[PDB]
RNA sequence: GAAGACAAGUGCUUGUCGUUCGUUAAUGGCCU
């Protein structure tokens, strides 16, 4: 039981649990009323008004293991609607970032801690900023290209959220989970709702797609595999709420991971197109038919590989000609209208295989010309024109083993009129390192030729696109979002406020 | 209408108002230039305002009464401050007031002189010849007073000083509304009911001209030198005049003509417009009796001019913590499937006594029952003779109807399995040739994927079940 | 001139109530409408109209808080589990108290409710409440801005009607009284300033099939106060029948026997009373029969005599459903089934 | 606060062949009755205006059915020999009928002691009689005598134009659209004529080969024609004078065909032909002429006809048969004071200012498994889920969103021996598909580890159990030897 | 040529650096009732309640007063305490908002109207501990803060009086707890 | 692993810990 809170008159008893229900005893009758399902837990019962008006609450958002998720959400008494909710921006980081200790329940799960397990977690949580130097902290943010809506994939969900407005306009579930249906209790809290994990749309804005993957409960028999789910989704522009038309149950088989995606832009198929790259580098190309309402495969193409790279990017040619793909340590480039290597009748030497010294964590190309390639320990430059590197940048003391491989892509993008910007963070110590850090941007233009600006932030930064409107935007611990850019009127003030025993 | 008596302060920021409010009349100001819950309430349901004036040091208006009396009014306070009463006791007609001196009308046709200042009735006063009078105005010659006004369906030009009629003015029919002074040369009589407004000269005693409303006068206003006259009609209209005093002359009809339409398409009715220099008011009741105002400019404006304005006809209501429909704005959005397509990845597309021919010719047409006709037959030497003598192009389409025979029906798989591979049997080298298996075959390669998954859960259930099976059958 | 005529109704009027402050007149039944007329003597308008979509609205009150005196709202309920309760501009603020926080197993529809208001006595705080009825003697209560279930109030029997006598006690402070009735005539008397306990019972003499009761003279739900002092005791109760029979008691003398003697036995109607309402000086009481046309009567206080001039063969009332007075001016709004509000003026006040 | 959300069913990956859309709205047509004629019912056609009614020729009969009743309303009998064609007029007042004695004998309808207007045609036996679409006065008759005349039925003794150049047997025409003057004329040695009758029309304006024998002609749009002849059927382009389509779909050869347009229906343009074969199949003209639905009769069919868009009732498709059947399938379709207490339920707010409604919508009733999963009765939502009266789909829907919202063994700590057998009971059946045999895995492994060891006590699980043995073991043998294809198959690829 | 800025807020900064009250909501809705405010973590913003939007925000980066305190980069430490509605210098003035931080500073702001960029600003005495929550009743003030000599924190308990002069506030002891578990 | 503290058992043993140092299961369920 997490919050207790007597009215004015003393009559009635609020209450706050992990069921996500605040229920009205009555102390009179020992009867009771309940909203049942109220976004998360609730923290912190508390009524207002003086005359019973208002009950004000607190919600904790535990779907989310990395960060505390408050929701301030404030209700009429009468009606018990929801009237004026105030929430911040939700991310979900790589891992649990700064000192945030989960609330406390009757037994620990990996969703909550017990009593027991709460001192011994803290002590624990404090180690990982000590002992490793693997915490990344990364956040995927998928920004809406025609209403400039900054989308938050909360687990399970979207906060969909803009920054101009400050504000939080939706929350839509994306997965059939058990979200709604009941609030966990404290041995189902360790069935954990399926993670979205990738959430792209198209250039066209109409369509969005949806990558997640649903868990299965321990201690049964097909407690070992993992459904990949695909969704296609869309929406008109009059319209906030989204409606799917594909649900896709195992792309690439059963049990492969889809981890990299990216849209396809207008010139292919009017941005109606998709590309994923699985671990052992499949290419499918999922796009929408028209006479069918519906999306099908227009063309695959299946390795089979004896390894599993996890660490995949992929790039497209803006003409629609053909498709950069990142493996481990290896471009391909792919003819769409085949998809087999380009084969040359040349013999230039511009392979579409390539062989680069570390595993690549981006790939991102400014125009048809440049191509600029992150691997795990360096970032090169390279032209499409003559297959030659242009600038080395050895980013091995900044990134050893900073990232889980793959997060390295939402830190650096590319504005397509202007350049690129990387995303480098340090953490900083006096005489261990201390849990603050610092990060930099930096500009880059033309496959790096040289740095537009530095610009040192004194927090760090998790994520980082760049806006349509020609400007970067990017996250940071504390979810703050900034961007990098370019007589009678002596009677009339009486009759302003007089206005307005025996 | 519900504004029983208007009228505004000068240079255009207020207004009072007088209206009932359950048989007892209440005043009242609003601001009109960008509410006000004050009211003054009068006591007796039976006294009711008659005639209103406002004072250019407190903002005070003036009220005369059926009582009697004459109410003072400060609007700052709801307090009526000093009484101003007549001995006698019949309703005041008409109210005026400049500087110190006020001016008033019994309904006994007796004139009365009061002093602001002072508090003081100046003089009990009567004069011969005129037997009604409902409205005085006095002329503004200066600081001096003299030769006022009075008028009802006749006007007089009477002195005060030798207090004698000197002018005696031609008029109406009907007892007469409006009367104002506007230039010390030239005036406007208007009548109750009438269409009709007149300019005579007060030197000369003649008409100049007459101005004419397309329909009945009811409140009327005029600009600071003569240049513009704004007549608030009683069908609800302001028919304006630009320079009604310069030079078919005899009569002039109205030059711009101001209507309010509502954005539904009701008529709203105007009473009491203001006009000033280049700036025109209009009023008019939002609700039962709120008055909304608004501010233009109308030299701009063309002859005829409907402002629009919104009011909520059969507006829907919309609640801000609710959604367009039924749920909550802060409640999430729930998961909800409905119609979509469910597809895998593995699903393909957009990339000597025989039985043949009659298989062979349920293939070429489209034909179902003909088919189960064949696929009855289970004999293997059939079945590998049957596919031999068939045409290499119809196997590939026979494939694809045995996989939909096959998916859609699971036991059907066990006979017809047969039947599949000697079609990939015989016709494989031909199979070869066709450029995209994966596209055709489709169908195929999705139904045998699907058995193809079972096979890691099937043989982990095969252990547990003969875990027990091995145990209790010996024990 | 009518208070319908400006825009007319097409349900049968069912509930009228002025506002205690404000000039107006709230009209609403059948119709699943709102609709509020500005009161002059020359033309009644429209000061606005709600329509309510799916609710039958069968008795509407203005309600003033004690407190604020800024509130002003509009509680209408009808035979729904729900009532809105509307707030005092092109977007309208309307709540509804949807649900029971204890229990809607007794009251299945809110019909019937009227509105009064409560000191704590805790705190010197005065809300209101929302009094409502219920299976078969339930007498509910939510708290009028909250919806907080706070007493239930049972009686023997099978409700019919109540009212709300006011008792002040010092300047500052006073308590509220409920009047239940059962259907055979036995009056409860539970208050509710402290938890809901019976004061006294007293059956009425006769009263058999017995529609309505109503107190005045007082502050009464109809005629209501303004500011604490203005809390004034009443001082005459009238009890309805199905037969006519209007029984008056006065309230300073029949408290003391509990079993009293009425005053006079009003038996100038034939059928069944629908609606007793006081003057707010307590010097007239309507009554009135929503089964023949044509069947106000008005009686005169102390004096227990019907008027015999008003009304005439030729005054146009038809099936009288809904009475009201003013609380100020004096006037007096009849409502019917027609949908005319038909207005008068008592010309003494 | 949020809404409960529904529990949404489980929906695998779609098999092939689904239910299409044009699939639903052909198979509404049942409740086939046939009726026996004395010989082959050669033309039907329905009455354009009120549709209603639809003749049907026969052996020297012309047969009037209902739309509604589906029987017999007329009959016209007065016939010497075999009527072949009997359509009605654009007016839908007046029908024709050519026999075999060469007299089209046009008369009025619903009437059939009036023989109105006798145009003694060619001696030669007249099939096709049809009136024109545009003009409702022109008659135009086919004959043996290979020349087809347009009769003015003011002037039934003399042929307004004798329209000829036919090498053999014109047995259809076909009036077209945008144009009353022109006339597409089908002989049978192939060569679809094409008219002016404006002109001298002696000789045809161009012809389009069909290269078999081309026994049926319609009209489709204003600019194309559909070749119903021989084995396949061919549309053409009037004014690309060339053909745009072809679907030799068919087995034997074509009889008739029929067009409609603009009717309640998911396909908008209907297009079914006769293939001699029993067999009806639905083409479209918005989808490239693609097969849509078929049906196929017992003997061969000759005349096929649907309703019109303009019928207002139920349709009709009606087949006929050589063998003397028709076939048809049909898509079918207090006091005053009381009142006036009480009469403001019909006003629905129209001129009030504001209008508001907080009334949320009845949604679907929820099934008596979802509302024990909602009041967390698991154990008993369980026992809820297998119902004999209940679908094969919502049994694994429950097992689903029984194992993803609560753990599976909560709903099984309880199970007696008896509780159990009704589980395992759909369990043999539920191993057999492979939509659900990933889900009961889960189930039975859970029993085994729960209750193995009542399982000794009760003889009863134990048949169940080596019933639950076989099926599973061929339920490998099914997926080992489909696994064992899909290796194989990849030699071809 | 290129500029760095930051636009968006965070979140709503609950009190969970007490973690020990069960009371933890520092937001407060106005006299009359129209606005409600909260103190987000890089702002504070006053929402409207019947529009449900914001009608202003108080960004931290505009005043150099508010920027000195809460937007210091080194320190993350200090944060609002508790907003109090009134005027704690004079008697009943409107539209002003007291702010009590962490470390015990004291902001007076506008709310409904521009931002006066000069507030009045009273630094607490004897502010050693830390400053934990402060209340009030009519017109009499007391203090809850955190104070430590088991790893448990002791909480003292002050009061505050003021025009002795402007910056000057007397704090009285007027309890104190030895170790605290759960104060609420 | 240790120290600390507390409880049970008979100075000892077991047990716990809203502590510190060090390494990586209270008949208790979701409104209208």
């Amino acid at each position: 039981v997490l919050s207790l809170s007597f009215s004015h008159d003393g009559s009635y008893l609020l209450s706050g649990g992990w069921e996500k229900v605040m229920s009205l005893w009555q102390l009179e009758t020992n009867s009771q009323q309940f909203l049942p399902r109220l976004n998360g837990i609730i923290i912190d019962c508390q009524v207002l008004g003086p005359q019973g008006n208002y009950y004000s609450l607190i919600l904790q958002m535990t779907e989310n293991n990395s960060n505390s998720d408050y929701q301030f959400l404030l209700l009429n008494a009468s009606d018990l609607t929801s009237k004026l909710s105030i929430n911040g921006p939700l991310p979900v980081f790589n891992s649990t970032i700064k000192h945030i200790q989960q609330p406390i329940s009757a037994m620990n799960t990996k969703n909550s801690n017990s009593i027991t397990s709460l001192n011994h977690s803290k002590k624990k949580q404090s180690r990982k900023l000590i002992k490793s130097r693997r915490q990344d902290f990364t956040t995927n943010v998928e920004i809406n290209p025609i209403n400039k809506n900054l989308y938050f994939p909360h687990i399970s969900a979207v906060q969909i959220f803009d920054f101009y407005k400050n504000e939080q306009v939706n929350y839509q579930y994306l997965t059939s989970g058990v979200n709604n249906s009941m609030g966990k209790v404290r041995f189902e809290l360790n069935l954990q709702d399926p993670i979205i994990t990738d959430l792209k749309f198209t250039k066209d804005g109409q369509w969005m797609i949806t990558y997640e993957i649903e868990y299965p409960p321990n201690d049964l028999l097909s407690s070992k595999d993992l459904t990949h789910i695909l969704k296609f989704w869309t929406k008109n522009d009059n319209e906030t709420n989204w409606n799917l038309k594909t649900k896709v149950i195992n792309p690439h088989g059963i049990s492969v991971p889809i981890t990299k995606i990216l849209p396809s832009p207008r010139s292919v198929n009017n941005s109606q197109g998709c590309l994923t790259a699985d671990n052992n580098g499949g290419l499918k190309f999922w796009s929408f038919d028209s006479h069918e309402s519906n999306w099908c495969l227009k063309k695959i193409s299946l390795p089979n590989f004896n390894h599993f790279s996890n660490s995949v990017s992929l790039a497209w040619s803006q003409d629609g000609s053909l498709i950069f793909h990142g493996f481990d340590d290896k471009l391909q480039i792919l003819d769409f209208d085949t998809f087999k290597k380009f084969e040359s009748l040349e013999n230039t030497k511009t392979v579409s295989e390539f062989t680069l010294d570390s595993e690549i964590q981006t790939v991102k190309l400014i125009n048809d010309t440049n191509l600029i390639v992150a691997t795990r320990t360096t970032l090169n430059a390279i032209n499409l024109l003559r297959g030659q590197v242009i600038n080395s940048f050895d980013l091995y003391p900044f990134v050893n083993g900073v990232y889980k491989n793959g997060h390295m892509d939402r830190l650096i993008t590319c504005d397509e009129r202007t350049g690129n910007i990387a995303l480098v963070i340090n953490q900083q110590l006096t005489d261990v390192p201390t849990i603050n850090y610092k990060s930099r941007i930096i500009i880059f233009d033309s496959d790096l030729s040289t740095k537009l600006g530095n610009f040192t932030h004194h927090e760090y930064i998790s994520w980082i696109g760049w806006n349509y409107d020609t400007d970067f935007i990017f996250l940071d611990i504390e979810s703050t979002l900034g961007v990098v850019g370019t007589x009678x009127x002596x009677x009339x003030x009486x009759x302003x406020x007089x206005x307005x025993n025996d | 209408s519900p504004v029983l008596q208007s009228a505004y302060d000068p240079s255009g920021q207020y207004l009072c108002y007088v209206t009932v409010a359950l048989d007892k009349q209440r005043v009242g100001v609003q601001p009109t230039q960008r509410w006000n819950e004050n009211f003054l309430y009068l006591e007796d349901s039976k006294l009711k305002v008659t005639c209103l004036k406002w004072v250019n040091d407190t903002v005070a208006i003036i009220l005369g009464m059926n009582n009697g009396e004459i109410w003072l009014y400060s609007v700052l306070a709801n307090e009526v401050t000093y009484k101003f009463t007549t001995g006698n006791s019949y309703e005041i007609k008409d109210i005026d007031l400049m500087g110190n001196q006020l001016w008033c009308i019994d309904s006994s046709d007796a004139f009365y002189q009061f002093d602001l200042l002072q508090f003081k009735l100046l003089q009990h006063f009567r004069i011969n010849n005129c037997v009604q009078l409902n409205k005085l105005t006095i002329v503004p010659a200066g600081d001096s007073v003299a030769q006022l006004l009075v008028a009802s369906h006749s006007i007089s030009l009477i002195d005060i000083e030798e207090k004698k009629v000197v002018m005696t003015f031609p008029g109406h029919v009907s007892p007469v509304s409006t009367l104002q002074v506007i230039t010390n040369e030239f005036f406007i009589s208007g009548a109750e009911g009438d269409r009709f407004l007149n300019v005579y000269d007060i030197h000369s005693g003649m008409t100049k001209c007459v101005l004419v409303a397309e329909s009945d006068i009811k409140e009327l206003s005029h600009s600071g030198q003569a240049d513009s006259i704004a007549v608030t009609t009683e069908d609800g209209s302001l028919e304006i005049f630009v320079d009604p005093l310069v030079s078919g002359n005899k009569s002039k009809k109205s030059s711009k003509k101001i209507q309010i339409v509502s954005k539904d398409g009701r008529k709203v009715p105007i009473y009491n417009a203001f006009i000033n220099k280049d700036l025109l008011n209009v009023s008019w009741l939002q609700n039962a009796t709120m008055p909304y105002f608004k501010n233009l400019q109308w030299r701009e404006i063309p002859n005829e001019y409907t402002v629009e304005i919104s009011l909520n006809w059969n507006n829907k209501n919309k609640s801000a913590d609710r959604d367009l429909h039924g749920k909550d704005l802060a409640s999430a959005t729930n998961y909800v499937e409905g119609n979509a397509r469910v597809t895998s990845g593995d699903n393909f597309k957009h990339v000597t006594g025989t039985v043949t021919v009659i298989l062979s010719q349920a293939l070429q047409s489209n034909d179902h029952s003909l088919l189960e006709t064949v696929l009855n037959n289970r004999d293997e030497r059939v079945i590998r003779d049957t596919i031999f003598r068939l045409k290499p192009a119809l196997a590939v389409i026979l494939l694809e109807r045995l996989a939909e025979r096959i998916a859609r029906q699971t036991h059907r798989q066990g006979p017809l399995n047969v039947w599949v591979k000697w079609c990939l049997i015989i016709h494989g080298g031909y199979l070869v040739s066709i450029p995209n298996l994966m596209s055709t075959l489709s169908s195929l390669h999705s139904t045998l994927k699907r058995r193809s998954d079972l096979l890691p859960r099937l043989l982990a259930l095969d252990a547990r079940l003969d875990c027990t099976i091995n145990k209790f059958k010996t024990l | 001139k009518d208070a319908n005529a400006s825009h007319p109704s097409h349900s049968a009027i069912q509930s009228l109530s002025f506002h205690p402050s404000k000039p107006l007149l709230l009209t609403g039944g059948y119709d699943k409408t709102l609709r509020i007329y500005h009161i002059d003597g020359k033309t009644n308008h429209l000061v606005t109209s709600l329509h309510l979509v799916g609710s039958p609205i069968q008795t509407c009150t203005f309600y003033t808080s004690l407190s604020n005196q800024n509130q002003q709202n509009i509680f209408t309920a009808g035979r729904r589990r729900y009532m809105h309760s509307w707030d005092l501009s092109q977007t309208a603020k309307i709540e509804k108290f949807s649900r029971l926080y204890g229990h809607e197993s007794t009251q299945r529809s809110f019909e019937n409710f009227k509105v009064a208001h409560l000191q704590n006595s805790q705190t010197n705080s005065v809300h209101g409440i929302v009094l409502l009825q219920g299976n078969n003697g339930w007498i509910n209560i939510l708290h009028s801005t909250s919806g907080l279930w706070l007493m239930g109030c049972k009686i023997e029997g099978v409700i019919t009607d109540f009212c709300i006598d006011y008792q002040p006690i010092s300047r500052g402070k006073f308590r509220t009284i409920l009047i239940a009735v059962n259907a055979y005539g036995e009056v409860w008397e539970f208050d509710l300033n402290k938890n809901g306990h019976v004061i006294r019972r007293w059956k009425d003499q006769g009263g058999v099939g017995i529609t309505k009761i109503q107190v005045g003279g007082g502050t009464t739900t109809t005629c209501p106060a303004l500011q604490i002092s203005k809390i004034k005791q009443n001082r005459w109760l009238a009890v309805g029948s199905e037969s006519g029979f209007v029984n008056l008691y006065d309230r300073n003398n029949a408290m003391t026997s509990s079993t009293p003697t009425p005053v006079a036995a009003l038996d100038q109607l034939t059928t069944t009373i629908s609606n007793l309402q006081f003057s707010p000086d307590g010097q007239i009481l309507c009554m009135a029969s929503r089964a023949v046309k044509d069947a106000l009567r008005l009686v005169h206080l102390p004096s227990c005599s019907v008027f015999s001039n008003w009304p005439t063969s030729g005054t146009p009332l038809g099936k009288v459903t809904s009475v009201a007075f003013s609380p100020s001016g004096g006037l007096l709004a009849v409502g019917n089934e027609q949908g005319k509000v038909r207005l008068w003026k008592l010309n003494h006040y | 606060s949020t809404a409960r959300p529904r529990i949404i069913t489980s929906k695998a990956p779609l098999l092939p062949q689904q239910t299409t859309p044009e699939q639903r709205y052909w198979r509404q047509y049942t409740s086939a009755q046939l009726v026996k004629e004395h010989n082959s019912v050669t033309h039907i056609s329905f009455n354009p205006q009120h549709p209603h009614d639809f003749a049907v020729t026969s052996s020297t009969r012309v047969q009037i059915f209902s739309s509604r009743t589906r029987q017999v309303i007329k009959t016209f009998s007065r016939f010497k020999d075999v009527v072949y064609s009997a359509s009605f007029r654009s007016d839908g007042k007046l029908l024709c009928a050519g026999d075999a004695t060469g007299l089209v004998s046009v008369y009025d309808s619903y009437n059939p002691r009036t023989i109105l207007l006798s145009i003694n045609a060619s001696t030669h036996p007249t099939h096709v009689t049809k009136f024109h679409t545009q003009d409702n006065k022109i008659l135009a008759t086919a004959s043996d005598d290979r020349v087809t005349r347009l009769w003015d039925i003011s002037n039934a003794y003399e042929p307004q134009l004798e329209l000829t150049g036919a090498t053999d047997y014109v047995r259809t025409l076909s009036f077209i659209p945008a144009a009353p003057h022109l006339v597409a004329t089908g002989s049978y040695d192939g060569l679809i004529r094409l008219y002016d009758t404006r002109s001298s029309g002696s000789t045809p304006i161009y012809s389009l080969n069909h290269d078999q024998p081309v026994e049926n002609v319609i009209a489709v749009s204003p600019t194309q024609i559909v070749s119903c002849g021989g084995n396949n059927f061919k549309v053409w382009d009037l004014t690309s004078n060339k053909k745009l389509y072809e679907r030799g779909n068919f087995n034997k050869a074509v009889t008739c065909l029929d067009y409609v347009e603009n009717f309640d229906s998911p396909m908008q343009s209907a297009l079914i032909a006769s293939s001699l074969d029993g067999h009806v199949k639905v083409f479209d003209p918005l989808d490239n002429f693609q097969v849509k639905f078929g049906w196929k009769f017992s003997g061969p069919v000759l005349s096929c006809a649907v309703s019109p868009s303009t019928a207002q009732g139920n349709r009709h498709l009606v087949a006929g048969l050589s063998s003397g059947l028709l076939a048809i399938r049909t898509k079918k379709k207090k006091s005053n004071n009381f009142q006036r207490m009480m009469r403001g339920s019909e006003y629905q707010g129209d001129q009030e200012h504001i209008i508001h409604n907080d009334k949320v919508r009845s949604q679907r009733r929820m099934r008596a498994f979802e509302r024990n999963i909602n009041q967390f009765k698991w154990s008993e939502a369980l026992d809820n889920a297998f119902v004999p009266g209940m679908a094969k789909e919502l049994t694994l829907t429950v097992l689903q969103e029984l194992r993803k919202r609560g753990k599976v063994r909560v709903a099984l700590y309880g199970r007696d021996e008896s509780t159990l057998e009704p589980l395992l009971n759909w369990c043999l059946k539920g191993i057999e598909d492979v939509r659900s045999a990933s889900i009961v895995a889960d189930w039975v492994a859970v029993v085994l580890e729960l209750y193995g060891n009542t399982l000794e006590s009760s003889p009863v699980l134990q048949e169940l159990m080596i019933d639950l043995k076989t099926k599973v073991r061929h339920e490998i043998h099914k997926s080992k030897e489909a696994q064992r294809i899909e290796g194989m198959l990849q030699l071809l690829t | 040529q290129y500029k760095l800025s930051v636009v968006s807020g965070g979140k709503p900064a609950l009190n969970n650096l007490s973690s020990v009250t069960g009371n933890k909501n520092i937001a407060r809705l106005s006299q009359d009732q129209r606005n409600y405010i909260i103190p987000f973590n890089n702002q504070i913003k006053v929402y409207s309640v019947e529009t449900r939007q914001c009608v202003k925000t108080l960004k931290f980066a505009n005043n150099s007063l508010l920027s000195g305190i809460f937007l210091q980069e080194e320190e993350n430490n200090e944060s609002i305490v508790k907003i109090l509605l009134g005027d704690i210098t004079v008697p009943q003035q409107a539209h002003l908002i007291t702010v009590f931080t962490n470390n015990g500073h004291v902001i007076v702001l506008n709310y409904k109207g521009k931002l006066v960029e000069s507030p009045k600003h009273f630094k607490i005495s004897l502010a050693d501990e830390k400053l934990a929550n402060v209340f009030h009743s009519e017109g009499n003030y007391r203090i809850l803060t955190t104070f430590k000599d088991n790893s448990l924190q002791s909480y003292r308990l002050y009061a505050l009086t003021f025009d002795d002069a402007k910056k000057q506030f007397e704090v009285a002891h007027q309890a104190e707890w030895h170790n605290v578990i759960l104060s609420n």
